[PDB]
């Protein structure tokens, strides 16, 4: 959700009176990710992906002409540099050689070369100009070069290594196999710039080729050449296109001067940059992933060159979003999905959307999707222990909020420094407007039409909403801006954090700060005893009781939840559930005679060893019943 | 996992085997001869009833010979889908037949031939709908069931070896000269594979065609070919030296295996978890039939070699993948196999099982409690460990990406209490009464759970440095005294050591570790430092520690059995033979009795004094008090239905000195026993006796025994009950004293007098029961209401 | 025997290919425990624009 810029090197060496410009063209990315190239006019460029320096010096005089496209070989070991020489170089390269790149195989078409492509399985060179494509095999080290009728612009190979497309700013776009015969050919209207193959993926495990016209459109293409009719529209003429690994995403730039990023389908998720003139070539950094590895995977790495001569990396990172109400988790997986956990037996259950989900609230037995332009709600059978979900209704209204919640029979929405009321149906029904914005929001249970809530603003007073009243009804005053706020179980006392990570606690009787904590992440409160306060720093976490010394764990994670002798410690999107002993708070009440207190607490699941000893004191501080 | 030797089918008339097929539906095993003797029967059942076969089976089920040829056969295979069986011959006579509903009666019902070829490999798809011959000429024709030719094509290259993809959407073929080419369903080209797995053996020049022959090359079925994060599942092996694992067809970095034999024949395993290589092996300075065991990663599990010299040439498991069939010369062998099975048993009475799903990445662990009939499930994706003390469990996992493993412990329930994270490899883990330690190649780790007396140690707020609860991380060969706390960023475990650890034991208050050069180390768990080395000439395999650390038992890498003494730096060794010993344990109250599973023969053996074997099938929970707790785990893989009965996986056998007593107690009188008793002078001893005599309504001889206990509760109760008139309060009052309540409420009932009936239950705490009993009973208002909002505060506490 | 006795899968010259009966159909039945491994259930969504 969040992109940021990570190094810049720009090129300002234009030498004016001289073919040789200070334009990039291309920007080849290795599997591994550890060495990125570019190419200048009459030079190469190499770059360390994570911090932006040469490792090697600038190679000139190689090439008398333009660079035109440079491409690795999948395994990180070779070079393909084709200039407007009419000539085509293939480098060996290896890291740990003392040279680590030198020329290995040099050959030439009749013509200036204009585009070039490797084969992902048999390392096969395609190289096509004008006037002339021709196909290379390391093997016999013997060029086949052939003749066309029109200069080839754009050439991809199939992620199978059996099929090959090209395009040419003529309109047409030919399919061809290894033996280079005319598979499939298509006429268009239009020049032809980009084109690529969708990656195989065990759940679709067909490939089809993506090409972007000129004409405002993307179109899929089969294999015996039969559109599959997509035709998506465009408000700007693509350039490039580049697939993800497995298919995930699609990286398109072109006029706008910005590099946006798409679904497989079709659907806007963001923008990454705007570099101010045409982007000419932009690349995803690919990622390895172990036999069974776990991790979330948010992290996401692009590398853009701009027409002026700036060759950008950007760094993406995804925001987390989560809801937990009772005995369910349901928290946003890679995008477009949503993962509902259960604390008990760990099992999953997945919800696929096409569109970006923007909020997860999950109230009784109801689940709340918001997707992009969509609103959906799901429903629950109580009475199977699995949870079967049935889409009730869906609401086609546009609604745009930072922070969505469903209460029964109602929606509301936060927008800047409004709230809106929204029935199931669709039409909007009350407004609230605020001062400043409105930060945090919790809501608390009540009759249907009657739910209320608490209102946390950037300024820091605390409101109260309800339904029906229309009327803020202002609960306190903090000076500090709110980050999150909750809720007793009896609804006596409050606990708020500020933006410094500092807790507080007021008495909702009595306005009075009585408990005040430096360094705090995240707090919980007991829904049993209404008296425990855990609250979890960036390490430790502590359980509090009332006038009594705090408990220290030295457990890693942020605290989400508190129930009867359970604690919901969540590490970066996975949560585990902690048991805690109640047998220190038990002496401690026993040591000031408060016996109703000690068997209350005694009652949230100890061991039948503590249950004896509190039956003993007890019996001889004459409590016959307890 | 284990590997042993069972029946051995003979020979049916003098003639070599040399194909032998298991199916996995139904048990039909079947095996080619040398004058067309084909023989299909049935084998006999592993595990009957709850114990040995009066009649120890011993019948072949079915046994008929389809003979119909003339030549010899070598291509056997069966239709797992349906009944039909392919059999071919040298002459190219491929015979199909099926079962018909008759007195055991296979007939004919695919005779083709084709003349003047050499079929080499048939193979069928795994949905079992089509049929793939191949000739030595390069035709190759495949076959729907019903018998509609596909496509007959011609091949310019040589054909020697067949495979089918889990997807039938593509075949791989293998050429007599040596390499692999992928072909369509359709017949056409795709492209050949590379191999690295022969280095220095291929010519430098060219790879894609060297000068070895292909052994065989197995894709297992039920696998994903379309994905890249997966364990590997397709090998490749060639006459005789490496043998090359791929996860896919289009992975470029494949597994190496090197194994010094010639390969024959390279089998999966049903479950996808090992495979077994069978061939000849000159290791040994003449030619010996072997097969070796590899896990999916590789590392040489285990070696089965046949008491004959000879060659080993076909392997076959079965359904469940416990047994192995293995035609060598004339004879088909039946090897038994024990796998790991990771399980765990508390004192509680509940059993963590751990099952691998098919994905062979996820597992399900089950608890289930022994006397309520509760099954609990739990979803853990990786497993290392799996271990298990009085009342809590321990489970080791492991995280892929950051090289840790998380050890986590959780009590009956399931419920994760105080879980850490180390960077140390789980090679060998243990955990006693108050320890966690876990050993890697090098490294050593200990963590405290519980204090001194008996508490856990995560919730304490005294003292502002750690008193309680630390964890220590050291190393084997140097630096003997413990460290300090550690951490997974300060700790190094880049440093590596000669001599590596084998074995771990723990105690009360002892740890040992093992050394695979044959030396024992000995920690004391107050402070780490080392006392005392031991000395054993072979590496030591299992390792187990007596109770008050007198005694130790040594378990061989090869399977031999002895008894350790452990004395201040010395060394004796109490001769007790007793070879090919897999399964040992020391009592935990008897400082001297234990017992010892040999070959599925059970042993308990006091003082060196072994007793007669029992026939048993399954592995010991626990050694009681005169009683060995056996589960059988491979019933509990196989539930029809999903119900769990203890009456069936649960079995207690008693020791010889238990039954004596008991027989001499319902024989012989009261005072003889109690002065036999004396000698004994145990705890469960007198807790029988005193039950008997309570049985037969005596209170002197109970009074006796519960003075001999030292239960001062007991003598309450008896001096409670002595003061009773009637004969049926007593009873019923001593059957609610054990455990029952309803046979002291039914006694009531024959007696009548329903009040004692209702104020028991009320006294007893049950508030749902005696609102059952009042309802229409007698129209009590008072006590109805009294027993309604006890019931309504028990509600809701 | 030989009941059937026709060569199959068109091996010789004159048609002669056979009919085998597919009805006796021998299927595994799957373990619980492998039963429980579809918890995590697939919902799409619906899609009607």
């Amino acid at each position: 959700m969040k992109c940021s810029e990570l190094w810049t090197e720009i090129i300002p060496k234009n030498d004016p009176n001289s073919n040789i410009t200070n334009q990039v063209w291309s920007c080849s990315f290795n599997n591994d990710g550890s060495i990125l190239l570019a190419c200048v006019g009459d030079a190469i460029l190499v770059y360390d992906s994570f911090t932006g320096n040469l490792v090697n010096k600038a190679i000139r005089g190689g090439q008398k002409e333009q660079i035109n496209c440079i491409k690795f070989s999948k395994d990180g070991k070779r070079f393909a540099t084709a200039s407007n020489d009419k000539t085509v170089w293939v480098w060996s390269f290896d890291v740990n050689k003392n040279p680590k790149l030198a020329p290995e195989v040099k050959y030439s078409h009749t013509d200036k070369v204009l585009c070039l492509a490797f084969n992902p399985l048999t390392h096969q060179i395609f190289s096509g100009g004008a006037q002339d494509y021709a196909l290379w095999t390391p093997d016999q080290q013997s060029i086949e070069k052939s003749k066309f009728k029109d200069k080839i612009i754009t050439c991809a190979w199939s992620w199978d290594g059996l099929y090959l497309g090209f395009g040419t700013m003529g309109g047409i776009i030919g399919i061809r196999n290894r033996a280079l015969e005319q598979l499939a050919e298509i006429q268009r209207s239009f020049p032809i710039w980009c084109m690529d193959w969708t990656p195989i993926t065990p759940d679709y495990q067909n490939s089809v080729l993506v090409v972007g016209v000129w004409e405002q459109s993307i179109a899929h293409y089969n294999i015996q050449g039969q559109q599959l009719g997509s035709d998506k529209k465009l408000t700007y003429d693509p350039i490039d296109i580049n697939f993800s690994t497995q298919g995930e995403f699609l990286l398109v730039s072109g006029t706008n001067n910005k590099c946006t990023l798409y679904t497989r389908e079709g659907g806007f998720l963001i923008d990454v940059a705007t570099k101010n003139d045409w982007v000419w070539n932009n690349k995803l950094k690919p990622v390895i992933k172990e036999a069974g590895s776990v991790a979330v995977q948010d992290q996401l790495h692009v590398a853009l060159t701009t027409n002026d001569g700036e060759i950008s990396m950007f760094k993406i990172q995804q925001l987390t979003v989560h809801a937990l109400e009772g005995d369910k988790y349901a928290y946003r997986d890679n995008l477009t999905d949503i993962v509902v956990q259960s604390m008990s037996s760990n099992q999953r259950i997945r919800l696929k959307c096409k569109e970006l989900v923007k909020n997860i609230s999950i109230y009784k037995d109801k689940l709340a999707a918001h997707l992009t332009e969509r609103i959906l709600i799901y429903g629950t059978s109580s009475e199977d222990s699995q949870m079967k979900y049935k889409l009730h209704k869906r609401i086609v209204k546009k609604v745009e909020a930072h922070i969505l919640e469903i209460v029964s029979n109602h929606l509301i929405a936060c927008v800047k420094n409004k709230v809106q009321l929204y029935q199931l149906s669709g039409d909007l029904e009350k407004e609230w407007v605020f001062d400043s914005r409105v930060n945090c929001i919790k809501i608390i249970g009540g009759m249907p039409n009657k739910e209320g809530a608490y209102v946390g603003l950037k300024n820091g007073q605390i409101f109260k909403i309800f339904v029906d009243n229309s009327f803020p009804i202002p609960i306190l005053n903090h000076n500090i801006s709110i980050k999150n706020i909750d809720a007793s179980q009896k609804r006596k006392r409050l606990a708020v954090v500020d933006k410094n990570s500092n807790l507080t606690v007021y008495d909702l009787s009595n306005k009075e700060q009585v408990f005040q904590e430096m360094n705090i992440v995240s707090c919980a409160f007991n829904n049993n005893f209404d008296d425990l306060l855990a609250f979890s720093s960036t390490d430790t976490t502590f359980i509090r009781c009332s006038n009594h010394p705090p408990l220290s764990q030295k457990i890693s994670g942020q605290v989400v939840g508190f129930k009867a002798n359970k604690l919901f410690v969540l590490n970066d999107n996975v949560m585990s559930t902690i048991d805690v002993s109640m047998t220190q708070t038990m002496i401690k009440y026993l040591e000031r005679k408060e016996f109703q207190s000690a068997y209350e607490i005694s009652l949230l699941g100890v061991t039948d060893q503590d249950f004896l000893y509190l039956g003993n004191e007890a019996l001889i501080a004459t409590q016959f019943a307890i | 996992m284990f590997v042993f030797l069972s029946k051995k089918i003979g020979m049916p008339n003098n003639a070599k085997i040399e194909a032998v097929c298991w199916n996995k539906e139904q048990g039909w095993i079947a095996a080619g001869g040398e004058k067309g003797i084909l023989k299909v029967l049935k084998i006999e059942d592993q595990r009957q009833k709850d114990g040995s076969n009066p009649t120890t089976t011993g019948q072949l089920l079915v046994n008929n010979t389809l003979e119909y040829h003339t030549s010899n056969v070598y291509l056997v295979t069966w239709n797992d889908r349906y009944r039909k069986l392919t059999s071919v011959e040298e002459n190219g006579i491929i015979v199909v037949w099926a079962y018909f509903r008759e007195l055991q009666l296979w007939k004919e019902e695919m005779i083709n031939d084709r003349k003047k070829s050499v079929v080499r490999d048939l193979k069928w798809s795994p949905d079992g709908q089509k049929v793939c011959i191949a000739y030595e000429d390069g035709a190759v024709i495949v076959g729907s069931v019903e018998g509609s030719p596909l496509w007959r094509k011609e091949f310019p290259h040589k054909l020697a070896l067949i495979e089918w993809s889990p997807d039938s959407k593509m075949m791989i073929f293998g050429t007599p000269e040596g390499e692999v080419r992928v072909y369509d369903s359709q017949g056409m080209e795709m492209q050949r594979l590379k191999i690295h797995c022969l280095q220095k053996l291929i010519d430098p020049s060219k790879s894609f065609s060297p000068d070895l022959p292909l052994a065989a090359i197995d894709w297992f079925p039920q696998a994903k070919m379309y994905t890249d994060d997966t364990p590997p599942g397709l090998c490749i092996a060639y006459q005789c030296g490496r043998v090359q694992l791929m996860k896919n067809e289009k992975d470029d970095e494949p597994v190496l295996i090197d194994t010094m034999m010639k390969i024959f024949t390279v089998k999966w395993n049903p479950s996808g978890s090992m495979f077994a290589i069978s061939g000849t092996q000159d290791e040994n300075g003449e030619l010996k039939g072997v097969v070796q065991f590899y896990s999916n990663a590789g590392h040489h599990l285990k070696t089965l070699r046949v008491p004959g010299s000879d060659r080993v040439t076909g392997v076959s498991w079965e359904g469940s993948g416990l047994r192995i069939a293995m035609a060598v010369n004339q004879a088909i062998f039946f090897a038994n196999i024990k796998p790991d099975h990771k399980w765990a048993y508390m004192s509680d009475g509940t059993l963590a099982f751990a099952y691998q799903k098919i994905d062979r990445v996820e597992y399900t662990i089950i608890f289930w409690d022994t006397i309520n009939n509760k099954k609990n499930l739990k979803f853990v994706k990786n497993l290392c460990c799996l271990r298990a003390s009085g009342d809590l469990c321990c489970i080791v996992t492991e995280l892929i990406g950051y090289d840790l493993w998380q050890i986590d412990l959780c009590n009956s329930i399931g419920s994760p209490i105080d879980s850490k994270q180390i960077n140390i490899y789980p090679n060998a883990v243990t955990m006693t009464k108050t320890h966690i330690i876990v050993c890697s190649q090098d490294h050593v780790y200990a963590w405290q759970y519980k204090n001194q007396v008996e508490r856990l140690t995560t919730f304490e707020q005294q003292t502002g440095l750690r008193r309680v609860g630390r964890e220590q991380a050291w190393f084997i060969d140097k630096e003997n005294d413990s460290n300090n706390q550690y951490d997974k960023d300060t700790y190094d475990v880049e440093p590596q050591s000669e001599d590596v650890i084998c074995t771990v034991a723990a105690n009360e208050n002892f740890l040992l570790v093992a050394r695979i050069s044959g030396t024992i180390n000995v920690y004391t768990f107050p402070h780490i430092s080392l006392e005392n080395k031991l000395h054993i000439q072979t590496r030591p395999s299992q390792m187990s520690l007596n109770k008050d650390a007198t005694r130790l038992a040594i378990i061989d890498h090869n399977g031999n059995l002895n008894i350790l003494k452990i004395t201040p730096q010395g060394d004796e060794l109490l001769p007790f033979e007793k070879k090919e010993c897999w399964f040992v344990k020391y009592s935990d109250d008897i400082p001297e009795s234990f017992v010892f599973m040999e070959r599925s023969r059970m042993y308990i053996v006091n003082d060196q004094t072994p007793e007669e074997p029992i026939i048993t099938e399954g592995y010991i929970c626990q050694y009681k008090d005169f009683q060995v707790k056996i589960v059988y785990l491979d019933d509990i893989m196989k539930s029809p239905d999903g119900v769990l009965r203890k009456e069936e996986l649960t079995l207690e056998i008693e020791a010889n000195i238990l039954k004596d007593i008991k027989d001499q107690l319902y024989k012989k009188s009261m005072q003889e026993m109690f002065i036999v008793i004396k000698q004994h002078d145990n705890d469960c001893l007198w807790r029988v006796y005193a039950k008997k005599a309570l049985e037969d309504n005596d209170f002197d001889s109970a009074e006796n025994a519960f003075v001999q206990c030292k239960d001062y509760a007991s003598l309450k109760f008896l001096q409670r009950v002595r003061e009773l008139d009637d004969r049926e309060r007593q009873r019923a009052e001593i059957q609610c004293y054990f455990n029952k309540v309803e046979e002291a409420e039914e006694i009531y009932n024959k007696i009548e007098r329903r009040d004692l009936s209702i104020q028991m239950r009320m006294k007893l705490g049950d508030w749902a029961q005696v609102v059952d009993q009042i309802r229409e009973g007698t129209g009590q208002d008072v006590e109805l209401q009294k027993a309604r909002l006890e019931l309504g505060n028990y509600y809701a506490e | 025997m030989a009941a059937k006795g026709k060569q199959g899968w068109g091996f010789g010259g004159k048609d002669q290919n056979v009919k085998i009966d597919t009805s006796q159909q021998d299927q595994k039945k799957q373990n619980i425990w492998e039963q429980n491994n579809e918890d995590l259930i697939f919902v799409p969504d619906l899609t009607q624009e």
